[PDB]
RNA sequence: CGGAGAGGUA
DNA sequence: GCGGGCTATGGCGGCGAATACCCTC
DNA sequence: GAGGGTATTCGCCGCCTACCTCTCCTAGCCCGC
C-alpha cells in the first residue's frame, strides 16, 4: 500500500487499505527507499552486502 | 453485491470491526509537525491545520455546552450537523460542499492534502529529498579535460 | 588540491531522463565560477552551453565512493543502455575535423 | 494543420516577405508549443513505467 | 492516434482510438458494403457459426493483409478486418 | 533618405528603407495612458472623446457611478445618488512616494444626495472616497514605493458565440449557443444530438427552450410560428413532456432553488431577475453592442441597455436553428439582415483587451456593490430624520479592493527594469491568463497559436518560451485599442488603385470584410501598382493575389505586425520565427553597461523606442541650456522661465540594474521639445544601445566554442567593454513590538572591536566602505523585553561593493512608517561586475550562449594588420538554427566600420540603382539602419563588401566574400582558409554565473521535514529529485542513494555522526530512519489510521 | 510492535484505528481553541501546543521554572504538569479530542 | 522560511 | 475615542458509479 | 410498480524536472481602558 499510495490517488489507496488491514512487506525498491534501508538490488543485494 | 462484498468481506475476515468508521475522539498532529512561525513585527502564521483544529474545537464546545445547558434537540441536532461538517473539513477539505476558505478566498490545506499531489509527502519529502554536500553552477565546454 | 585527488564527484543534470543523467567525474580545480564539462558526455547528459546548469553531488562514505568510482564512473559508462550504442562518441567539431 | 497553398516562395537567404513570415510563424509556433506539452506527458509516461 | 497519445494507450490498453475490429474464426468473408457501416461476416471453414461485424462505421477503412479485403476473402483466426490499431484486450 | 525628421536630436542613421513612412509610430505607452484618463475622465480625454465620440463622454467612475446610482428602499421612501466624480492633487510627488514607500496616489471625492420620497428634504454632501492610485507620466503606478505595471487582459468578449462540434453518433452538426455574459448567468442552448434543441440555465439540468419559452409566456402557436422552417424545435414543441405555463416556470424553479415552495410567482419573478434585470446581470455595452452587431437587432438606436430581452432570446435561438440545417443568412424582423455563422473564439473580434482602466473599474464596480450592500442594509436600520449621506457611507470595501487589486493580482505586475526595453515591452503586453482568463495549467493548444487576425494587433514573435507560450502576446507597433476595447491597426485606404493617404484604423472584425494590401507591394509613387498581382489577406487571413480592383485597403509599414522589441532585430526576415523569437526576449535582459554604443548596424526602432520609454530626458520644451552638470540640466526657456531637469545617478531598478543618467548637451548648445537632453541606463545619444559592437570571427576554434559556447578575448575584459554595474538593496527595521526599545545601536553585544571599526556613530557603515560578504552593515540589537540578540544586517552570501547610500527613516521625525516600527533603515551596496566565464553573451538574433573561455589578446586570431578579433563564434550553430541573419549584419558591421565609397565614376552601378544617396559613400563608424523587412538587399550587401576604404595602409583585410584571412595567435601559422569576419552587436544578458554558483556542505535545515532548506538565498541545498532516485537505482548503486536520503538530509544523529566522523577520521557512520518517513507515520495516524511497524 | 523505529522492520501495517487507540496515542486532551499568549509569548495551557501534553518547549525547561537542572530528568512537575525532558518529545506525542 | 501569485532560465 | 482580540464558471480525457427512459410481467 | 437493460450525467483523478528573482500574506467589528 505504500508505493500504491506514493504513486497516486493516495487517499482511496489508504482508505483501501486501512479497510482491508493490509500489511505491507518492505521488499520493493520505493519502498526500502521511503523507509531509507538499502534496496534490494544492485548493490544491495543480499549476495553482494 | 459482489461490489459489496468487496468491502464486507474485508471486516468479516479480520479482528478489526467497522465501527472505526464513527469517531467519538479525534487525534491531534503533534504542533512542530504543525507550527507557527513568527515573522517580525507580531505576522504569526498559523497553518491551515491549526485553523480546522481550533473550527473543531469551538463547535465541540459549542455543543458541549449546549447539551449540559440543556436545549432543543432541534438546536443541539444542528450544532451536531455543524461539528460533522468541521471535522468533514478538517479531514478532508472541500471534498463536500464548498471549503472552509480563508483569507482572501483561498481554501485551506487539510490533513487529507498533506499526503496528496506533487506537494504531498509522498512525492515531495520522501521519494525526492534535499542533500547537503551538493552546489549548482552553469557548465562550459572544457576541451583539454579527461572523459 | 591534495584533498578533492581521486574523490569521484556525481555530476547531475536535470531532467534526469536516463541513467547516464547522473555520472561522477574527477574533480579539477579550475579558475572561474563555472563548471567544465568534457565535450563527449554532452550527448548523455543531452547538456548544451547555452545557459544549462547542473548540479554536483559528493558521495562520502566508503561504499558511496565506491558506486561512484566504478558504477557511475563517466570513463565506464560509453554504451547507451537503451540500445548499447556509443555516447561518448565524437559529433559537431571533433565530427567536421 | 492543413498546408498553406500559396506555398512560401523566398528562402531566409533572400529574405521572406511580411506575409511569408507571418504565414511561417504559424507553423513555429504550433511545435514551440506542442514541444512544451509534450514533455510533460512523456514526464508523466515515465513516471507511471 | 501515431505519436505519445499512441504509446500511452497501448501501454495503459485503453481501447485504442478505433478499435478495428478482429477475425475471431478462419474461413471465407461475406462482406457487404453500405454507409456508415458494412457487413464484414467471416464463414465459419471451422464449421461452427458466422461471425458478424455490421454497424462498425464504414468510414473506417479496410485492411490488406498477405490482398486487401473484400467479399470472398479469406481471413484467419486473428486477421484484422479493418484497419488502424486494435484493442489489446480482444486479442 | 535618414533616421527621421520628427526627432530634433536624432543621430545621424542613414537608412537602407526603399519604401517611405505613411505614418509615425504612436507613443508606445499611449495605451495605458489614454485607458487610464478615460478611467479617471481627464480633459485631454474628453478632447480626444470630442473629434469622434462626442455623442456620449463618460468616464469610468461616472460611468460606475450612474450605473449604480440611484440606491432606493424596497418602499421607494428615500434615496442616495451619486455624480460628479473629482480628484485633488496627489498628495507627494512620485519621486517622493518611490523613495519613502508611499503609494502614488490622489484623494477622491464624490457628491452624494439623499432624497427622502415623503418629505422633499435633500441632503447633500462631499463625501471622501478614499485615496486613489494615480498613473505616472509613463504608465506605471507606484504601489508602497515598488513600480508596478497594469498588464492588459485578453478576455473572451461577452455575447452569443455558437459553433459546430460534430457528433460520434448522429455524425452531423451540433450546434451549440453560449449567451456569454457579463458578470451575468450563462444560458446555453445546445443542439442536443438526436435532432433536440435544449437548453441549460446555468450549469443545471438541461430542460428544453420550449419550456423556457412557456415559461415567458409564449404560446405553442406562436413559437411554431416564428419556428414553423424548424422541424427541431416543433419536435421540441409537441415532445416536451410538458403543457401550459405553470408547469414549466415551477420546473425552472425545481433547479433554480431547490428547496423552496416553487410557486408560480417566484417563478416569474426569478425568470425575470436573473436575465432581464440589470442589477444582477449586465451584458455592458461592450457585449450589447456584440450581441446587436452579430443579430442585427437595433443598428441606430445607441447603446443605452446592459440587460437581455425577449427579442435577445428569441432572435438568439432562431439564429441557432437556421445555423443547423444549412442557412446562409436570417432576416429576423425590425432588423437588417446578418449571415448566419459560427463564432472564432480566437479570432481577435470575439475576443476583447481589457485594458488597466477597465480592470481598475471592475475593482471599483465590486467594491462598489459591497458598498451598495452596506448603504441598503444601513438604509433601514436607521431612524429617518437623523440620515446623512456622510453616516451611511462606508468607504471600506472600496478603499479595500483596490488594495486588494494593487497587491494581489496576476495583472498587478512587478515591473521589469532590466533595461529601458524590457519596462516598455512590459507596459506593452497582452496576458491572456488572469481571473476572468485562462490558466496556464489548462490552457490548450488552440490558444497558444498565431491567429490570423493577429496580423497588426499582436505580434506572432516575441513570447515566453516556456510555459507561457502563446498566452502572453505583446501588441504590435501601430496597433490601439478602441473605445470598447478591441484593438485597431492603420491601413492606408487605397482608392481606384491608387495608394492615398487617410490612414483608417480597421479592426479585425472590418479587416475580414474588406482585403489588405502588403506595404512592401511596390507602390510607383503615383498611386498604382506596378505588378497587378498583390500579396493580400483574403477573408480568412488567405493570402493570394488579386487585381488592384479588388483591393481595398494597405498596410501603413512593412513592419507592421512586429512588436517594439522585435523591431529593433536587423535583418528579422532573414532569421526564423524561433530564433527571433529567442532575440526578441533577449533583447529585454540584456543589462546596462557601463558604458553605451548604438548598433552600427541597428534598424530605426530605438530612437523611439528610448524617447517613448521615458529614460532619456526628452526636454519638455525648446530653450539654450544654461547649466549643465552630472546631475542637473538647467535649460533657459525662450520665455525666461528656468527648468532644471534632474538627474537620476545610479540608481536601482527592479532588478538591481544601474538606472545611469548623464546629459548630452553642452552650456550653449540650442534644444528643441522633444530633443533628448540626457542618456538613460542603455542608451547613446538617445537611441537604445543595450550591448557593443564586436569583432567576431565565425570559425570553430580549438573546440573552446564547442556546442553554443562563446571565446572573447581578453580586451573586452581590460577594456570594461562588457562590464555592468549592479545594486542590491539591503533594508532592516525596528519593529516596536508588544516588548518595546527596538533600538538600532552600535554597541553589539559579544563582539569584536575590529568588526565593528565601520559602523558610524549611529550603527550604520560609512557610505564607500567596501562591505565584503559576511560583513556588519547595521547593528540591531532585539530587546525582548540583556536580552538583546545581535541580529544585525551583514552582508548577505554571495554580496560585495562598496556602500553608496543609506536610507533611515525616523519615527521621531514624523515619517511615514508601517505601523509599530521606529526605524526603517535601508542600504545599497553596488558592485561592477565584469565580463566572465559562464555570463551569457547573445546577439540580436536568438545566437545566445555561454562564455566558455577568455582569450588573451595576444593567442587570438588577429587579421593581416595584427587587430586581434574580440569574440570567436562556432560555425556549427548558424546554418542549422535558420538564423544566417547575424551572418548579414556581420557583413554590414564590417562595411559600416570600415567606410565606404561607391565609385560612380562612369554611371552609378547596376545594384547600386535604388539604394539611396548618403548610402553611395559614409566614413567609418558610419552608423546605419535596416528597417526590420524593407532594409539591405544581398546584392547590395555584396556591393559594399567589393568597396571599402583602406585601414590605414592601402589594403583591404576583408575581400569581396567578406573572409579576412587570419593568423593564428597561438601557433603563429595563417590558417589555410579565409575566415568571416566582421562586427556584430551581442548583449550581455541578466544571467550571470555569479549569481547561479552554490554549494553547501552544511547549514540551515527545514523545521517540519528536518530535510535541509531550498535556494542559493538561505544556503539551502539542491534537490535530489525522485527521477534522480531512478538514475541510481538503475545503476545499482544502493549506498549512495542510502546514503544521500538518509545520513545527507533527514537523518539528524546521522548527519551530526557523519559531520564529525569526516572531521576527524574515523569511518562514515550507519544510517538511520528518515525523518520525513516518522513525519508521514505522524500524518497517518492524525488521519485516523494506526499506522505500525511491526518486527 | 518496534516502538519509534530502529532498521529490523518487516510488514509495516495499517489499519483503522478505533476511539479506543486513539486515546491511547493521546497524551492528553486539547479542550481550549488557543495557541499561544501574546504578552509572555509562551504556550497556553490545555490549548493547541500545550506543554503538558506535547512536551517541554525548551530542553530541560519546565513552564513554571521549578526545575531547570539536568539532574532533575524524568520528574513530572509538582506545580505545572508539564513533564521535564528533551524539547524534541514535541514531535511526537499526539494530543485527542474528546 | 510556511502559503498564494507573478516573471524568468535550461 | 482609540487599541486589541475574536470571528467569518476558456480545461480535457478516462473512468466508474450514482442515476434517466423504455419493454415485461 | 418492479424490474431490468440500456443510456446519461457528474464527480474525481491525472497532467516533466530543477533552479533564480520579486510582492503580498485579512478585514470587520465589538468590547475594553
Ligand atoms: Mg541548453
Ligand atoms: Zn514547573
Amino acid at each position: 500500500w505504500l508505493s500504491a499510495a506514493s504513486f497516486q490517488e493516495t487517499t482511496r489507496v489508504l482508505t483501501d487499505a486501512a479497510i482491508n488491514c493490509r500489511s505491507d512487506k518492505l521488499n520493493g525498491l520505493k519502498e526500502n527507499v521511503i523507509i531509507g534501508k538499502l534496496i534490494p538490488a544492485g548493490t544491495g543485494i543480499n549476495r553482494y552486502r | 453485491a459482489l461490489k459489496r462484498l468487496k468491502v464486507v468481506a474485508a471486516f468479516q475476515q479480520s479482528g478489526n470491526s467497522p465501527m472505526g468508521m464513527v469517531l467519538d475522539a479525534v487525534p491531534v498532529i503533534p504542533p512542530e509537525l504543525r507550527p507557527m512561525v513568527q515573522l517580525d513585527g507580531g505576522r504569526f502564521a498559523t497553518s491551515d491545520l491549526n485553523d480546522l483544529y481550533r473550527r473543531v474545537i469551538n463547535r465541540n464546545n459549542r455543543l458541549k455546552r449546549l447539551i449540559d445547558l440543556g436545549a432543543p434537540e432541534i438546536i443541539v441536532n444542528n450544532e451536531k450537523r455543524m461539528l460533522q461538517e468541521s471535522v468533514d473539513a478538517l479531514f478532508d477539505n472541500g471534498r463536500r460542499g464548498r471549503p472552509v476558505t480563508g483569507p482572501g478566498n483561498r481554501p485551506l490545506k487539510s490533513l487529507s492534502d498533506l499526503l496528496k499531489g506533487k506537494q504531498g509527502r509522498f512525492r515531495q519529502n520522501l521519494l525526492g529529498k534535499r542533500v547537503d554536500y551538493s552546489g549548482r553552477s552553469v557548465i562550459v565546454v572544457g576541451p583539454q579535460l579527461k572523459l | 588540491e591534495e584533498v578533492i585527488a581521486e574523490h569521484p564527484v556525481l555530476l547531475n543534470r536535470a531532467p534526469t531522463l536516463h541513467r547516464l543523467g547522473i555520472q561522477a567525474f574527477e574533480p579539477m580545480l579550475v579558475e572561474g565560477k563555472a563548471i567544465q564539462l568534457h565535450p563527449l558526455v554532452c550527448e548523455a547528459f543531452n547538456a548544451d552551453f547555452d545557459g544549462d546548469q547542473m548540479a554536483v553531488h559528493l558521495p562520502l562514505s566508503a561504499e558511496a565512493q565506491a558506486e561512484a568510482r566504478i558504477l557511475m564512473l563517466s570513463s565506464n559508462n560509453i554504451l547507451s543502455p537503451a540500445s548499447g550504442r556509443p555516447l561518448a562518441m565524437p559529433r559537431l567539431d571533433m565530427v567536421t575535423g | 494543420g492543413e498546408f498553406i497553398p500559396r506555398p512560401v516562395k523566398s528562402s531566409f537567404r533572400e529574405g521572406l516577405t511580411v506575409l511569408e513570415y507571418f504565414i511561417n510563424t504559424h507553423g513555429a509556433r504550433k511545435g514551440l508549443a506542442d514541444t512544451a506539452l509534450r514533455t510533460a506527458d512523456s514526464g508523466y509516461l515515465t513516471r507511471r513505467l | 492516434t501515431g505519436g505519445l497519445p499512441r504509446v500511452q494507450e497501448l501501454f495503459e490498453a485503453r481501447v485504442p482510438r478505433g478499435k478495428a475490429p478482429i477475425a475471431d474464426v478462419t474461413g471465407r468473408v461475406r462482406l457487404e458494403d453500405g454507409e456508415r457501416f458494412y457487413k464484414i461476416t467471416i464463414v465459419p471453414d471451422d464449421g461452427g457459426e458466422e461471425v458478424v461485424y455490421d454497424k462498425i462505421s464504414k468510414r473506417q477503412r479496410l485492411r490488406v493483409f498477405k490482398r486487401v479485403l473484400s467479399d470472398g476473402d479469406h481471413v484467419e483466426v486473428g486477421q484484422q478486418l479493418m484497419e488502424g490499431s486494435a484493442d489489446p484486450h480482444e486479442v | 533618405s535618414s533616421s527621421n525628421n520628427s526627432v530634433p536630436g536624432a543621430p545621424n542613421r542613414v537608412s537602407f528603407a526603399k519604401l517611405r513612412e505613411p505614418l509615425e509610430v504612436p507613443g508606445l505607452l499611449d495605451v495605458q495612458t489614454d485607458s487610464f484618463e478615460w478611467l479617471i475622465g481627464s480633459p485631454r480625454w474628453r478632447e480626444s472623446a470630442a473629434e469622434r465620440g462626442d455623442v456620449n463622454p463618460v468616464g469610468g467612475l461616472e460611468e460606475v457611478l450612474y450605473e449604480l446610482s440611484p440606491i432606493e428602499d424596497f418602499s421607494g421612501s428615500m434615496s442616495l445618488s451619486f455624480s460628479d466624480p473629482r480628484f485633488d492633487d496627489v498628495k507627494a510627488p512620485v519621486d517622493e512616494c518611490k523613495d519613502k514607500d508611499m503609494t502614488y496616489a490622489a484623494p477622491l471625492f464624490v457628491t452624494a444626495e439623499f432624497i427622502n420620497n415623503n418629505t422633499g428634504e435633500i441632503k447633500s454632501q462631499t463625501v471622501f472616497m478614499g485615496d486613489f492610485p494615480m498613473m505616472t507620466e509613463k504608465g506605471t503606478f507606484i504601489i508602497n514605493g515598488t513600480e508596478r505595471v497594469v498588464v492588459s487582459q485578453l478576455v473572451r468578449s461577452p455575447g452569443v458565440y455558437f459553433d459546430e462540434t460534430i457528433d460520434k453518433s448522429t455524425d452531423k452538426t451540433l450546434h451549440s449557443v453560449k449567451v456569454i455574459p457579463s458578470r451575468g448567468a450563462w444560458l446555453e442552448f445546445d443542439v442536443d444530438k438526436r435532432d433536440t434543441v435544449g437548453v441549460r440555465i446555468d450549469r443545471k439540468r438541461r430542460q428544453p427552450v420550449t419550456v423556457l419559452l412557456k415559461a415567458l409566456g409564449w404560446t405553442s402557436e406562436q413559437i411554431v410560428e416564428r419556428f414553423g422552417f424548424s422541424e427541431i424545435m416543433r419536435s421540441t414543441l409537441e415532445k416536451d413532456n410538458t403543457v401550459g405555463t405553470d408547469e414549466a416556470l415551477l420546473d425552472i424553479y425545481r433547479k433554480l432553488r431547490p428547496g423552496e415552495p416553487p410557486t408560480k410567482e417566484s417563478a416569474q419573478t426569478l425568470l425575470e431577475n436573473l436575465f432581464f434585470k440589470e442589477k444582477r446581470y449586465d451584458l455592458a455595452r461592450v457585449g450589447r453592442y456584440k450581441v446587436n452587431k452579430k443579430l442585427g437587432l437595433h443598428v441606430g438606436e445607441p447603446i443605452t441597455s446592459s440587460t437581455l430581452t425577449e427579442e435577445d432570446v428569441v432572435a438568439t435561438i432562431e439564429y441557432l436553428v437556421r445555423l443547423h440545417e444549412g442557412q446562409t443568412t436570417m432576416t429576423v424582423p425590425g432588423g437588417v439582415e446578418v449571415p448566419v455563422e459560427t463564432d472564432d473564439i480566437d479570432h481577435f473580434g470575439n475576443r476583447r483587451l481589457r485594458t488597466v482602466g477597465e480592470l481598475i473599474q471592475n475593482q471599483i464596480r465590486v467594491g462598489m456593490s459591497r458598498m451598495e450592500r452596506v448603504v441598503r442594509e444601513r438604509m433601514t436600520t436607521q431612524d429617518v430624520e437623523a440620515i446623512t449621506p456622510q453616516t451611511l457611507i462606508n468607504i471600506r470595501p472600496v478603499v479595500a479592493a483596490i488594495k486588494e487589486f494593487f497587491g494581489t493580482s496576476q495583472l498587478s505586475q512587478f515591473m521589469d527594469q532590466n533595461n529601458p526595453l524590457s519596462g516598455l515591452t512590459h507596459k506593452r503586453r497582452l496576458s491572456a491568463l488572469g481571473p476572468g482568463g485562462l490558466s496556464r495549467e489548462r490552457a490548450g493548444l488552440e490558444v497558444r497559436d498565431v491567429h490570423p487576425s493577429h496580423y497588426g494587433r499582436m505580434c506572432p514573435i516575441e513570447t515566453p518560451e516556456g510555459p507561457n507560450i502563446g498566452l502572453i502576446g505583446s501588441l504590435s507597433v501601430y496597433a490601439r485599442v478602441n473605445p470598447f476595447g478591441f484593438i485597431e491597426t492603420p491601413y492606408r485606404k487605397v482608392v481606384d488603385g491608387v495608394v492615398s493617404d487617410e490612414i483608417v484604423y480597421l479592426t479585425a472584425d472590418e479587416e475580414d470584410r474588406h482585403v489588405v494590401a502588403q506595404a512592401n507591394s511596390p507602390i510607383d509613387a503615383d498611386g498604382r501598382f506596378v505588378e497587378p498581382r498583390v500579396l493580400v489577406r483574403r477573408k480568412a487571413g488567405e493570402v493570394e493575389y488579386v487585381p488592384s480592383s479588388e483591393v481595398d485597403y494597405m498596410d501603413v509599414s512593412p513592419r507592421q505586425m512586429v512588436s517594439v522589441a522585435t523591431a529593433m532585430i536587423p535583418f528579422l526576415e532573414h532569421d526564423d520565427a524561433n530564433r527571433a523569437l529567442m532575440g526578441a526576449n533577449m533583447q529585454r535582459q540584456a543589462v546596462p553597461l557601463v558604458r553605451s554604443e548604438a548598433p552600427l548596424v541597428g534598424t530605426g526602432m530605438e530612437l523611439r523606442a528610448a524617447i517613448d520609454a521615458g529614460d532619456v530626458v526628452v526636454a519638455e520644451e525648446s530653450g539654450v541650456i544654461e547649466e549643465v552638470s552630472a546631475d542637473y540640466i538647467t535649460v533657459m526657456h525662450d520665455n525666461g522661465t528656468r527648468r532644471t531637469y534632474r538627474m537620476r545617478k545610479f540608481a536601482r531598478s527592479n532588478h538591481g540594474t544601474c538606472a545611469n543618467q548623464c546629459p548630452i548637451v553642452d552650456a550653449g548648445d540650442r534644444v528643441e521639445a522633444g530633443q533628448v537632453i540626457a542618456d538613460g541606463p542603455c542608451t547613446d545619444d538617445g537611441e537604445m544601445a543595450l550591448g557593443k559592437n564586436l569583432l567576431v570571427a565565425i570559425m570553430p576554434w580549438e573546440g573552446h566554442n564547442y556546442e553554443d559556447a562563446i571565446i572573447l578575448s581578453n580586451r573586452l575584459v581590460e577594456e570594461d567593454v562588457l562590464t555592468s554595474i549592479h545594486i542590491e538593496e539591503h533594508e532592516i527595521d525596528a519593529r516596536d513590538t508588544k516588548l518595546g526599545a527596538e533600538e538600532i545601536t552600535r554597541d553589539i553585544p559579544n563582539i569584536s572591536d575590529e568588526v565593528l571599526a565601520d559602523l558610524d556613530e549611529r550603527g550604520i557603515v560609512r557610505i564607500g566602505a567596501e562591505v565584503r560578504d559576511g560583513d556588519i552593515l547595521v547593528g540591531k540589537v532585539t530587546p525582548k523585553g540583556r536580552e538583546v540578540r545581535d541580529t544585525s544586517l551583514k552582508v548577505p552570501h554571495g554580496e560585495s561593493g562598496k556602500v553608496i547610500g543609506i536610507r533611515v527613516f525616523s519615527r521621531e521625525d514624523e515619517d511615514e512608517l508601517p505601523a509599530g516600527v521606529n526605524e526603517l533603515v535601508r542600504v545599497y551596496v553596488a558592485q561592477k561586475r565584469k565580463i566572465s566565464d559562464g555570463d551569457k553573451l547573445a546577439g540580436r538574433h536568438g545566437n545566445k550562449g555561454v562564455i566558455g573561455k577568455i582569450l588573451p589578446v595576444e593567442d587570438m586570431p588577429f587579421l593581416a594588420d595584427g587587430t586581434p578579433v574580440d569574440i570567436i563564434l562556432n560555425t556549427h550553430g548558424v546554418p542549422r538554427r535558420m538564423n544566417i541573419g547575424q551572418i548579414l549584419e556581420t557583413h554590414l558591421g564590417w562595411c559600416a566600420h570600415s567606410g565606404w565609397k561607391v565609385d560612380a565614376a562612369k554611371g552609378v552601378p547596376d545594384w547600386a540603382a535604388r539604394l539611396p544617396d548618403e548610402l553611395l559613400e559614409a566614413q567609418p563608424n558610419a552608423i546605419v539602419s535596416t528597417p526590420v523587412f524593407d532594409g539591405a538587399q544581398e546584392a547590395e550587401l555584396q556591393g559594399l563588401l567589393s568597396c571599402t576604404l583602406p585601414n590605414r595602409d592601402g589594403d583591404v583585410l576583408v575581400d569581396a566574400d567578406g573572409k579576412a584571412m587570419l593568423f593564428d595567435g597561438r601557433s603563429g601559422e595563417p590558417f589555410p582558409y579565409p575566415v568571416t569576419v566582421g562586427y556584430m552587436y551581442i548583449m550581455k544578458l541578466h544571467h550571470l554565473v555569479d549569481d547561479k554558483i552554490h554549494a553547501r556542505s552544511t547549514g540551515p535545515y527545514s523545521m517540519i521535514t528536518q530535510q535541509p532548506l531550498g535556494g542559493k538565498a538561505q544556503f539551502g541545498g539542491q534537490r535530489f529529485g525522485e527521477m534522480e532516485c531512478w538514475a541510481m537505482q538503475a545503476y545499482g548503486a544502493a549506498y549512495t542513494l542510502q546514503e544521500l536520503l538518509t545520513i545527507k538530509s533527514d537523518d539528524t544523529v546521522g548527519r551530526v555522526k557523519v559531520y564529525e566522523a569526516i572531521v576527524k577520521g574515523e569511518n562514515i557512520p550507519e544510517p538511520g530512519i528518515p525523518e520525513s518517513f516518522k513525519v508521514l507515520l505522524k500524518e497517518l495516524q492524525s488521519l485516523c489510521l494506526n499506522v505500525e511497524v511491526l518486527s | 510492535g518496534a516502538m519509534l523505529d530502529v532498521n529490523f522492520f518487516d510488514e509495516l501495517r495499517i489499519g483503522l484505528a478505533t476511539a479506543e487507540d486513539i486515546r491511547q496515542w493521546s497524551y492528553g486532551e486539547v479542550k481550549k481553541p488557543e495557541t499561544i499568549n501574546y504578552r509572555t509569548l509562551k504556550p497556553e495551557k490545555d490549548g493547541l501546543f500545550c506543554e503538558k501534553i506535547f512536551g517541554p518547549t525548551r530542553d530541560w525547561e519546565c513552564y513554571c521554572g521549578k526545575y531547570k537542572r539536568v539532574r532533575f530528568k524524568g520528574i513530572i512537575c509538582e506545580r505545572c504538569g508539564v513533564e521535564v525532558t528533551r524539547a524534541k518529545v514535541r514531535r511526537e506525542r499526539m494530543g485527542h479530542i474528546e
